[PDB]
RNA sequence: UUGGCACCUCGAUGUCGGCUCAUCGCAUCCUGGGGCUGUAGUCGGUCCCAAGGGUUGGGCUGUUCGCCCAUUAAAGCGGUACGCGAGCUGGGUUCAGAACGUCGUGAGACAGUUCGGUCCCUAUCCGUCGUGGGCGUAGGAAAUUUGAGAGGAGCUGUCCUUAGUACGAGAGGACCGGGAUGGACAUACCUCUGGUGUACCAGUUGUCGUGCCAACGGCAUAGCUGGGUAGCUAUGUGUGGACGGGAUAAGUGCUGAAAGCAUCUAAGCAUGAAGCCCCCCUCAAGAUGAGAUUUCCCAACUUCGGUUAUAAGAUCCCUCAAAGAUGAUGAGGUUAAUAGGUUCGAGGUGGAAGCAUGGUGACAUGUGGAGCUGACGAAUACUAAUCGAUCGAAGACUUAAU
C-alpha cells in the first residue's frame, strides 16, 4: 500500500537515505505498490559522497513493507519499515551491498543479485 | 461450539501433535520452504504475539528483530509447513496481545522468564 | 449437467495438496429429492422440480410454513415423498436420469467439479448512492455542504426529465446473484456436506441452489 | 420547495384514502363474553387474562 | 439488544431502578420495552441469589440500588438482603422465567403501551 | 470560437473555473477489421468501416487553454442554458473599505494591479430510484414457472513458447497459433489480515459515595488507556468479462454476363469487425395479448334468476430476524424450541472475590488457563407467543369438436 507522495527508507549503499515515490509502474491508475513492485522515485536525503544524489529521478524496487504480503498457505510477513533499492536495466542494483532483512518474493520478481546480497531473506 | 457441522467438517485438517504456548515465550519454527529448486527448512526464532482464532482457524505471529528491523511473520497455527516447534523460554506477560512491542527496541523489549 | 439445493452455514479454512490454504464454505444439502419432471410434451421445456428440507405435515389449525398446507401435501404424495419447504427447477440437468422420488445425494458432484453457485444477496436496507452504487463522498471541509448526497441528477431545460437509469438511494438488499466458476474442494456423506471454494452469497440459514457451469 | 398549484378537492380526497385507522384488535372477554377487549391484553373489567384476576 | 430513548448510562441507571423498585414492589407498571430488557437484568440477579456466594452478593451491588424498605416486621432492609435471602429461596426448583409480563394497553398521554412485570 | 441582427426573457432566465453525477454525437485517441505504400523485417505514413469498452496522477496558475515531471494501450475532439449553484464550493470577475501607477483643476475613473468581503427555501405536479394497498386476469387458493420485452457486462497490458525462426549485410527481428500472469473496473462475502465494535474483559487517575479496611458504584468525551465477540466493512478474500454461433460493415473472392473479351454483381454463391441479433447475468404475464404446469377446496336455501356463511387458503393479534423507514418478506405461534432466562460450549479478556503464605511496605506467589463474557452453536417449556375475531368459491353467454 505505497503510493505517491511515500518517503522510503534506502536499504541499500547507493548513497540515498530516504527517498520519495512518483509513479508506481505495473500499468494505468495503479494507485499503490507492494513488496516485489517497481517505483519512480526522487531521492530527498542523501549520504554524503554519495554515488545518487539528492533530487535526481531514478527506479527503485521495493523490499519490505508495514502493509506485508500473504502468501499462499496463509503465512504473511510484515516488517516494522517500508525499504527501498535503487536499481537500473537488468533487474539489478547499481549499489553493491544491502541492508536489513527481505523478502522472498523478489526471487519470483527475478531480483537475484538482490537476493544473494540480503544477509536474511524471509 | 463454533458449530456441529464445521467442527466435524474441518476436524481432519487438525494438529494434536503441537505444543501449548501463550503470547509471551520465545519459540522457534521450522518452516518447510519450497525455493525455486527445492525444500529447505529455515528458522524463525522470535517472540509471540499474539494467538487468535478456533479451530482450523487459529494463528499466531511471532516478532524477530534482524538487523535492527522489525519483523513479523503470521502463521496459521494448522499448517502442515509447520515441520516442527520447539520452545525456548515462557515469557511473563499481563496481555494477550503484545502489540506494545512494535514500538520498543533494544533492552524495553525484554520479556521477563518465569 | 447437474443440480443440488442447500443452506449456507459459513466459511472455514483447509489445506490443500502443497500447503496450500483455501477459503471454503459449507453448504448443507440434505433431503434434496425430485418431485415433478416436467417435459416438453405438456410444460413445453424440459426441467426437474427438486426439494429440500423435510417439514411437518397437515395439522387443521396451521398457523406457519412450518405446517404443510394440503396443496403442497398432495403435490409431494404425488411423488411418494415428505412435503417440501423449498423448491426450484433446473433446466439444464438431463431428464432421463431423474424419476420422480428420487432422492439426490452430494455424492454426485466429484472433487474438482465446477460449478456456479445462486443465491439471495445478503440484505442491505435503505440505502444512499455511495454505499449502493460505489459513488464518491464530496469533500468533508473547505466549507463544503455535499458529503453523501447524490450528485447532479440531470443536465438542465434540454433533457428537462431524469433518465430513466438514474442513480438514487433506495433499497440494497436481496438481489439474486450467480457466482461463477467456482470448485468444489471436497464432498463429506455422514454429514451430506458440500465445501465450495469462495464467497457464496447471501447469509446463513439460505437457501443456495449448486448446480454444474454453463461456461467451461 | 413551494407548490405552483392548489390541491383540488378531486387530489386531496384522492389522497386521503390510506390515512384512516383500523378497527383494533378486537375480541370478546370469555370471563364476561360482552365488554370486548384487546387480544393479549388484559382486561380493564374483569382483570383478567387466563381467567386470573390481575 | 436494545436502546430506549436513552444513553447509555441513562440507560444503565434506568435499568437498576426498575429491577431495584421490582425487587421491592414485586409489580410494577411500565413500558412494554423497558419490561422487555430489564426482565434479563432481573432474572440474573435470581441466579445471583442462587447461587449464593459472596462474589455473588458483589456483583450483584454492581447492578443494585442501596435502598431502605421497611418491612412488616416494623424492620429495616435492604433490596440485596431482600434478594439472596427471600427470592432466592421461593425459587430454588424454577430454572429461569422467574418474572413475567402482561399487555395491558395503550396509555393516554403518549400513545405508549403499558405492561405489568412481576416475578412470579 | 471571434462577431453580426436584437426575435423570447429587465413585476429577475444566477453569471467563469473546479467538485459530484453522468448522457449524446463521431470528424476514432487505444484496442478491432481492411486497402495503397517511396510497406524488406520491428516500427511506421495515409485513407476506409467501426461509437462496444476504456481514455492517468501531480507541479504552476482563480484559471479554461498551456508548459513541465512521471506514466499509459491511449492519456480523444465536441455538445447537453460554453450540461449540472431548489446538487456543493465561491478562488476569480461584479457593490460598499483601502492603497500603488496613470488620467483628472476637482469630485472621482481605468477589460490596470493589489489586501479584504453574508451563496435563502420544510419539494405541490411531472421526472427518477425504491417500496406497498385496491382491483383485474370468468370459481377460490398455494407453489413452481416459459419469456413479449427491459437492463447490465462488454477494457487491456507484460511474459514464455513456436523461434532467436520468416525477413534481412548485419543491427535487429513478425503475423498466425498455444499458454501464463497482472492493472483498472464490477460483483459477492468476512474463514484469513486489518477497522469499528458506547449493556464485552482488564489496567489506571481525580473526586464524591455504599458507616470504616477490603471491594464496588457515579461524574470526568465511552474519564483515559490496552485488547476485542457478533454484525457492518476494505485496505482483505473468491469470481467475472470464457469458449463460440448467425447475419453484416470497409474489403476479399468464385462463377458470370449486359459489352464474343474483361468484369466481386446485374441473377447466384462464399467469406469477412472488439460492431449487430444471440450465448452470459439480473427484473419480467397489469405481456388488459393479463400465459402454462402440479396440487388443494367443492353445500344449504332458492322469488328461479340469486344468496349464504363456510372449506382450502390467508389475515388480525402476538414472539422474533437471515428481513426491515412503514407496510411488506421470512422464522414461529402450546400437536410449540420464536425470543428471553437457565445449563453447557466457541470466541474474547487474561489470572476474579475470599483465604493463606513471604515481605516494614508498595507488592508477589498458591488455591486456579481463575473468574467474567452483548449479539454466535446446542440442549431445555421456566416466562411470554391465551381464549378468540375477520376475510375468503359454488364457477356468464355463444360457436365448434366430444
Ligand atoms: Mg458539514
Ligand atoms: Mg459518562
Ligand atoms: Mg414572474
Ligand atoms: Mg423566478
Ligand atoms: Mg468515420
Ligand atoms: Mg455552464
Ligand atoms: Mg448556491
Ligand atoms: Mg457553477
Ligand atoms: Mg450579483
Ligand atoms: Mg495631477
Ligand atoms: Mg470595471
Ligand atoms: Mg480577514
Ligand atoms: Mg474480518
Ligand atoms: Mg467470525
Ligand atoms: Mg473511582
Ligand atoms: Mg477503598
Ligand atoms: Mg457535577
Ligand atoms: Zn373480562
Amino acid at each position: 500500500m505505497i503510493q505517491q507522495e511515500t518517503r522510503l527508507k534506502v536499504a541499500d549503499n547507493s548513497g540515498a537515505r530516504e527517498v520519495l515515490t512518483i509513479k508506481v509502474l505495473g500499468g494505468s491508475g495503479r494507485k499503490t505498490a507492494n513488496i516485489g513492485d517497481v517505483i519512480v522515485c526522487t531521492v530527498k536525503n542523501a549520504t554524503p559522497g554519495g554515488v545518487v544524489k539528492k533530487g535526481d529521478v531514478v527506479k527503485a524496487v521495493i523490499v519490505r513493507t508495514k502493509s506485508g504480503v500473504r502468501r499462499n498457505d496463509g503465512s504473511y510477513i510484515k516488517f516494522d519499515e517500508n525499504a527501498c533499492v535503487i536499481i537500473r536495466d537488468d533487474k539489478g542494483p547499481r549499489g553493491t551491498r544491502i541492508f536489513g532483512p527481505v523478502a522472498r518474493e523478489l526471487r519470483e520478481g527475478n531480483f537475484m543479485k538482490i537476493v544473494s546480497l540480503a544477509p536474511e531473506v524471509l | 461450539t463454533n458449530h456441529k457441522l464445521i467442527e466435524a467438517v474441518t476436524k481432519s485438517q487438525l494438529r494434536t501433535d503441537l505444543p501449548s504456548f501463550r503470547p509471551g515465550d520465545t519459540l522457534r519454527v521450522h518452516v518447510r520452504i519450497i525455493e525455486g529448486t527445492r525444500e529447505r527448512i529455515q528458522v524463525f526464532e522470535g517472540v509471540v504475539i499474539k494467538r487468535r482464532g478456533g479451530g482450523v482457524s487459529e494463528t499466531f505471529t511471532v516478532r524477530k528483530i534482524s538487523s535492527g528491523v522489525g519483523v513479523e511473520r503470521t502463521f496459521p497455527l494448522h499448517t502442515p509447513k509447520i515441520e516442527k516447534i520447539e520452545v525456548k523460554r515462557r515469557g511473563k506477560v499481563r496481555r494477550a496481545k503484545l502489540y506494545y512491542l512494535r514500538s520498543l527496541r533494544g533492552k524495553a523489549a525484554r520479556i521477563q522468564e518465569i | 449437467t447437474k443440480g443440488i439445493l442447500g443452506r449456507k452455514i459459513g466459511m472455514t479454512q483447509v489445506f490443500g495438496e502443497n500447503g496450500e490454504l483455501i477459503p471454503v464454505t459449507v453448504v448443507e444439502a440434505k433431503e434434496n429429492v425430485v418431485l415433478q419432471k416436467k417435459t416438453v410434451e405438456v410444460d413445453g421445456y424440459n426441467a426437474i422440480q427438486v426439494g429440500f428440507e423435510d417439514k411437518k405435515a397437515y395439522k387443521k389449525d396451521a398457523k406457519s410454513n412450518k405446517y404443510a398446507n394440503k396443496p403442497a401435501e398432495g403435490h409431494a404424495k404425488k411423488a411418494d415423498a415428505a412435503p417440501k419447504r423449498f423448491i426450484r427447477e433446473f433446466r439444464n440437468v438431463d431428464v432421463d436420469a431423474y424419476e420422480v422420488g428420487q432422492e439426490v445425494s452430494v455424492d454426485t458432484f466429484v472433487a474438482g467439479d465446477v460449478i456456479d453457485v445462486t443465491g439471495v444477496s445478503k440484505g442491505k436496507g435503505f440505502q444512499g448512492a455511495i454505499k449502493r452504487h460505489g459513488q464518491s463522498r464530496g469533500p468533508m471541509s473547505h466549507g463544503s455542504h455535499f458529503h453523501r448526497a447524490p450528485g447532479s441528477v440531470g443536465m438542465a431545460s434540454d433533457a428537462s426529465r431524469v433518465f430513466k437509469g438514474q442513480k438514487m438511494p433506495g433499497r440494497m438488499g436481496g438481489n439474486t446473484v450467480t457466482v461463477q466458476n467456482l470448485e468444489v474442494v471436497q464432498v463429506d456423506t455422514e454429514n451430506k456436506v458440500i465445501l465450495v471454494k469462495g464467497n457464496v452469497p447471501g447469509p446463513k440459514k439460505g437457501l443456495v441452489e449448486i448446480r454444474t457451469s454453463i461456461k467451461k | 420547495a413551494v407548490p405552483k398549484r392548489r390541491t383540488s378537492k378531486t387530489r386531496k380526497n384522492k389522497r386521503r384514502t390510506h390515512f384512516k385507522i383500523s378497527v383494533p384488535g378486537m375480541t370478546e372477554c370469555p370471563n364476561c363474553g360482552r365488554e370486548y377487549k384487546l387480544s393479549h391484553r388484559v382486561c380493564k373489567n374483569c382483570g383478567s387474562y387466563n381467567g386470573e384476576e390481575v | 439488544y436494545r436502546k430506549l430513548g436513552r444513553t447509555s448510562d441513562q440507560r444503565k441507571a434506568m435499568l437498576r431502578d426498575l429491577a431495584t423498585s421490582l425487587i421491592i414492589s414485586e409489580r410494577i407498571e411500565t413500558t412494554e420495552a423497558r419490561a422487555k430488557e430489564v426482565r434479563s437484568v432481573v432474572e440474573k440477579l435470581i441466579t445471583l441469589g442462587k447461587k449464593g456466594d459472596l462474589a455473588s452478593r458483589r456483583n450483584a451491588a454492581k447492578t443494585l440500588r442501596n435502598v431502605e424498605i421497611l418491612n412488616e416486621d416494623e424492620t429495616t432492609q435492604t433490596a440485596l438482603q431482600k434478594l439472596f435471602g427471600e427470592i432466592a429461596e421461593r425459587y430454588t426448583e424454577r430454572q429461569g422465567g422467574y418474572t413475567r409480563i402482561l399487555k395491558q394497553g395503550p396509555r393516554r398521554g403518549d400513545g405508549a403501551e403499558s405492561v405489568i412485570i412481576e416475578l412470579v
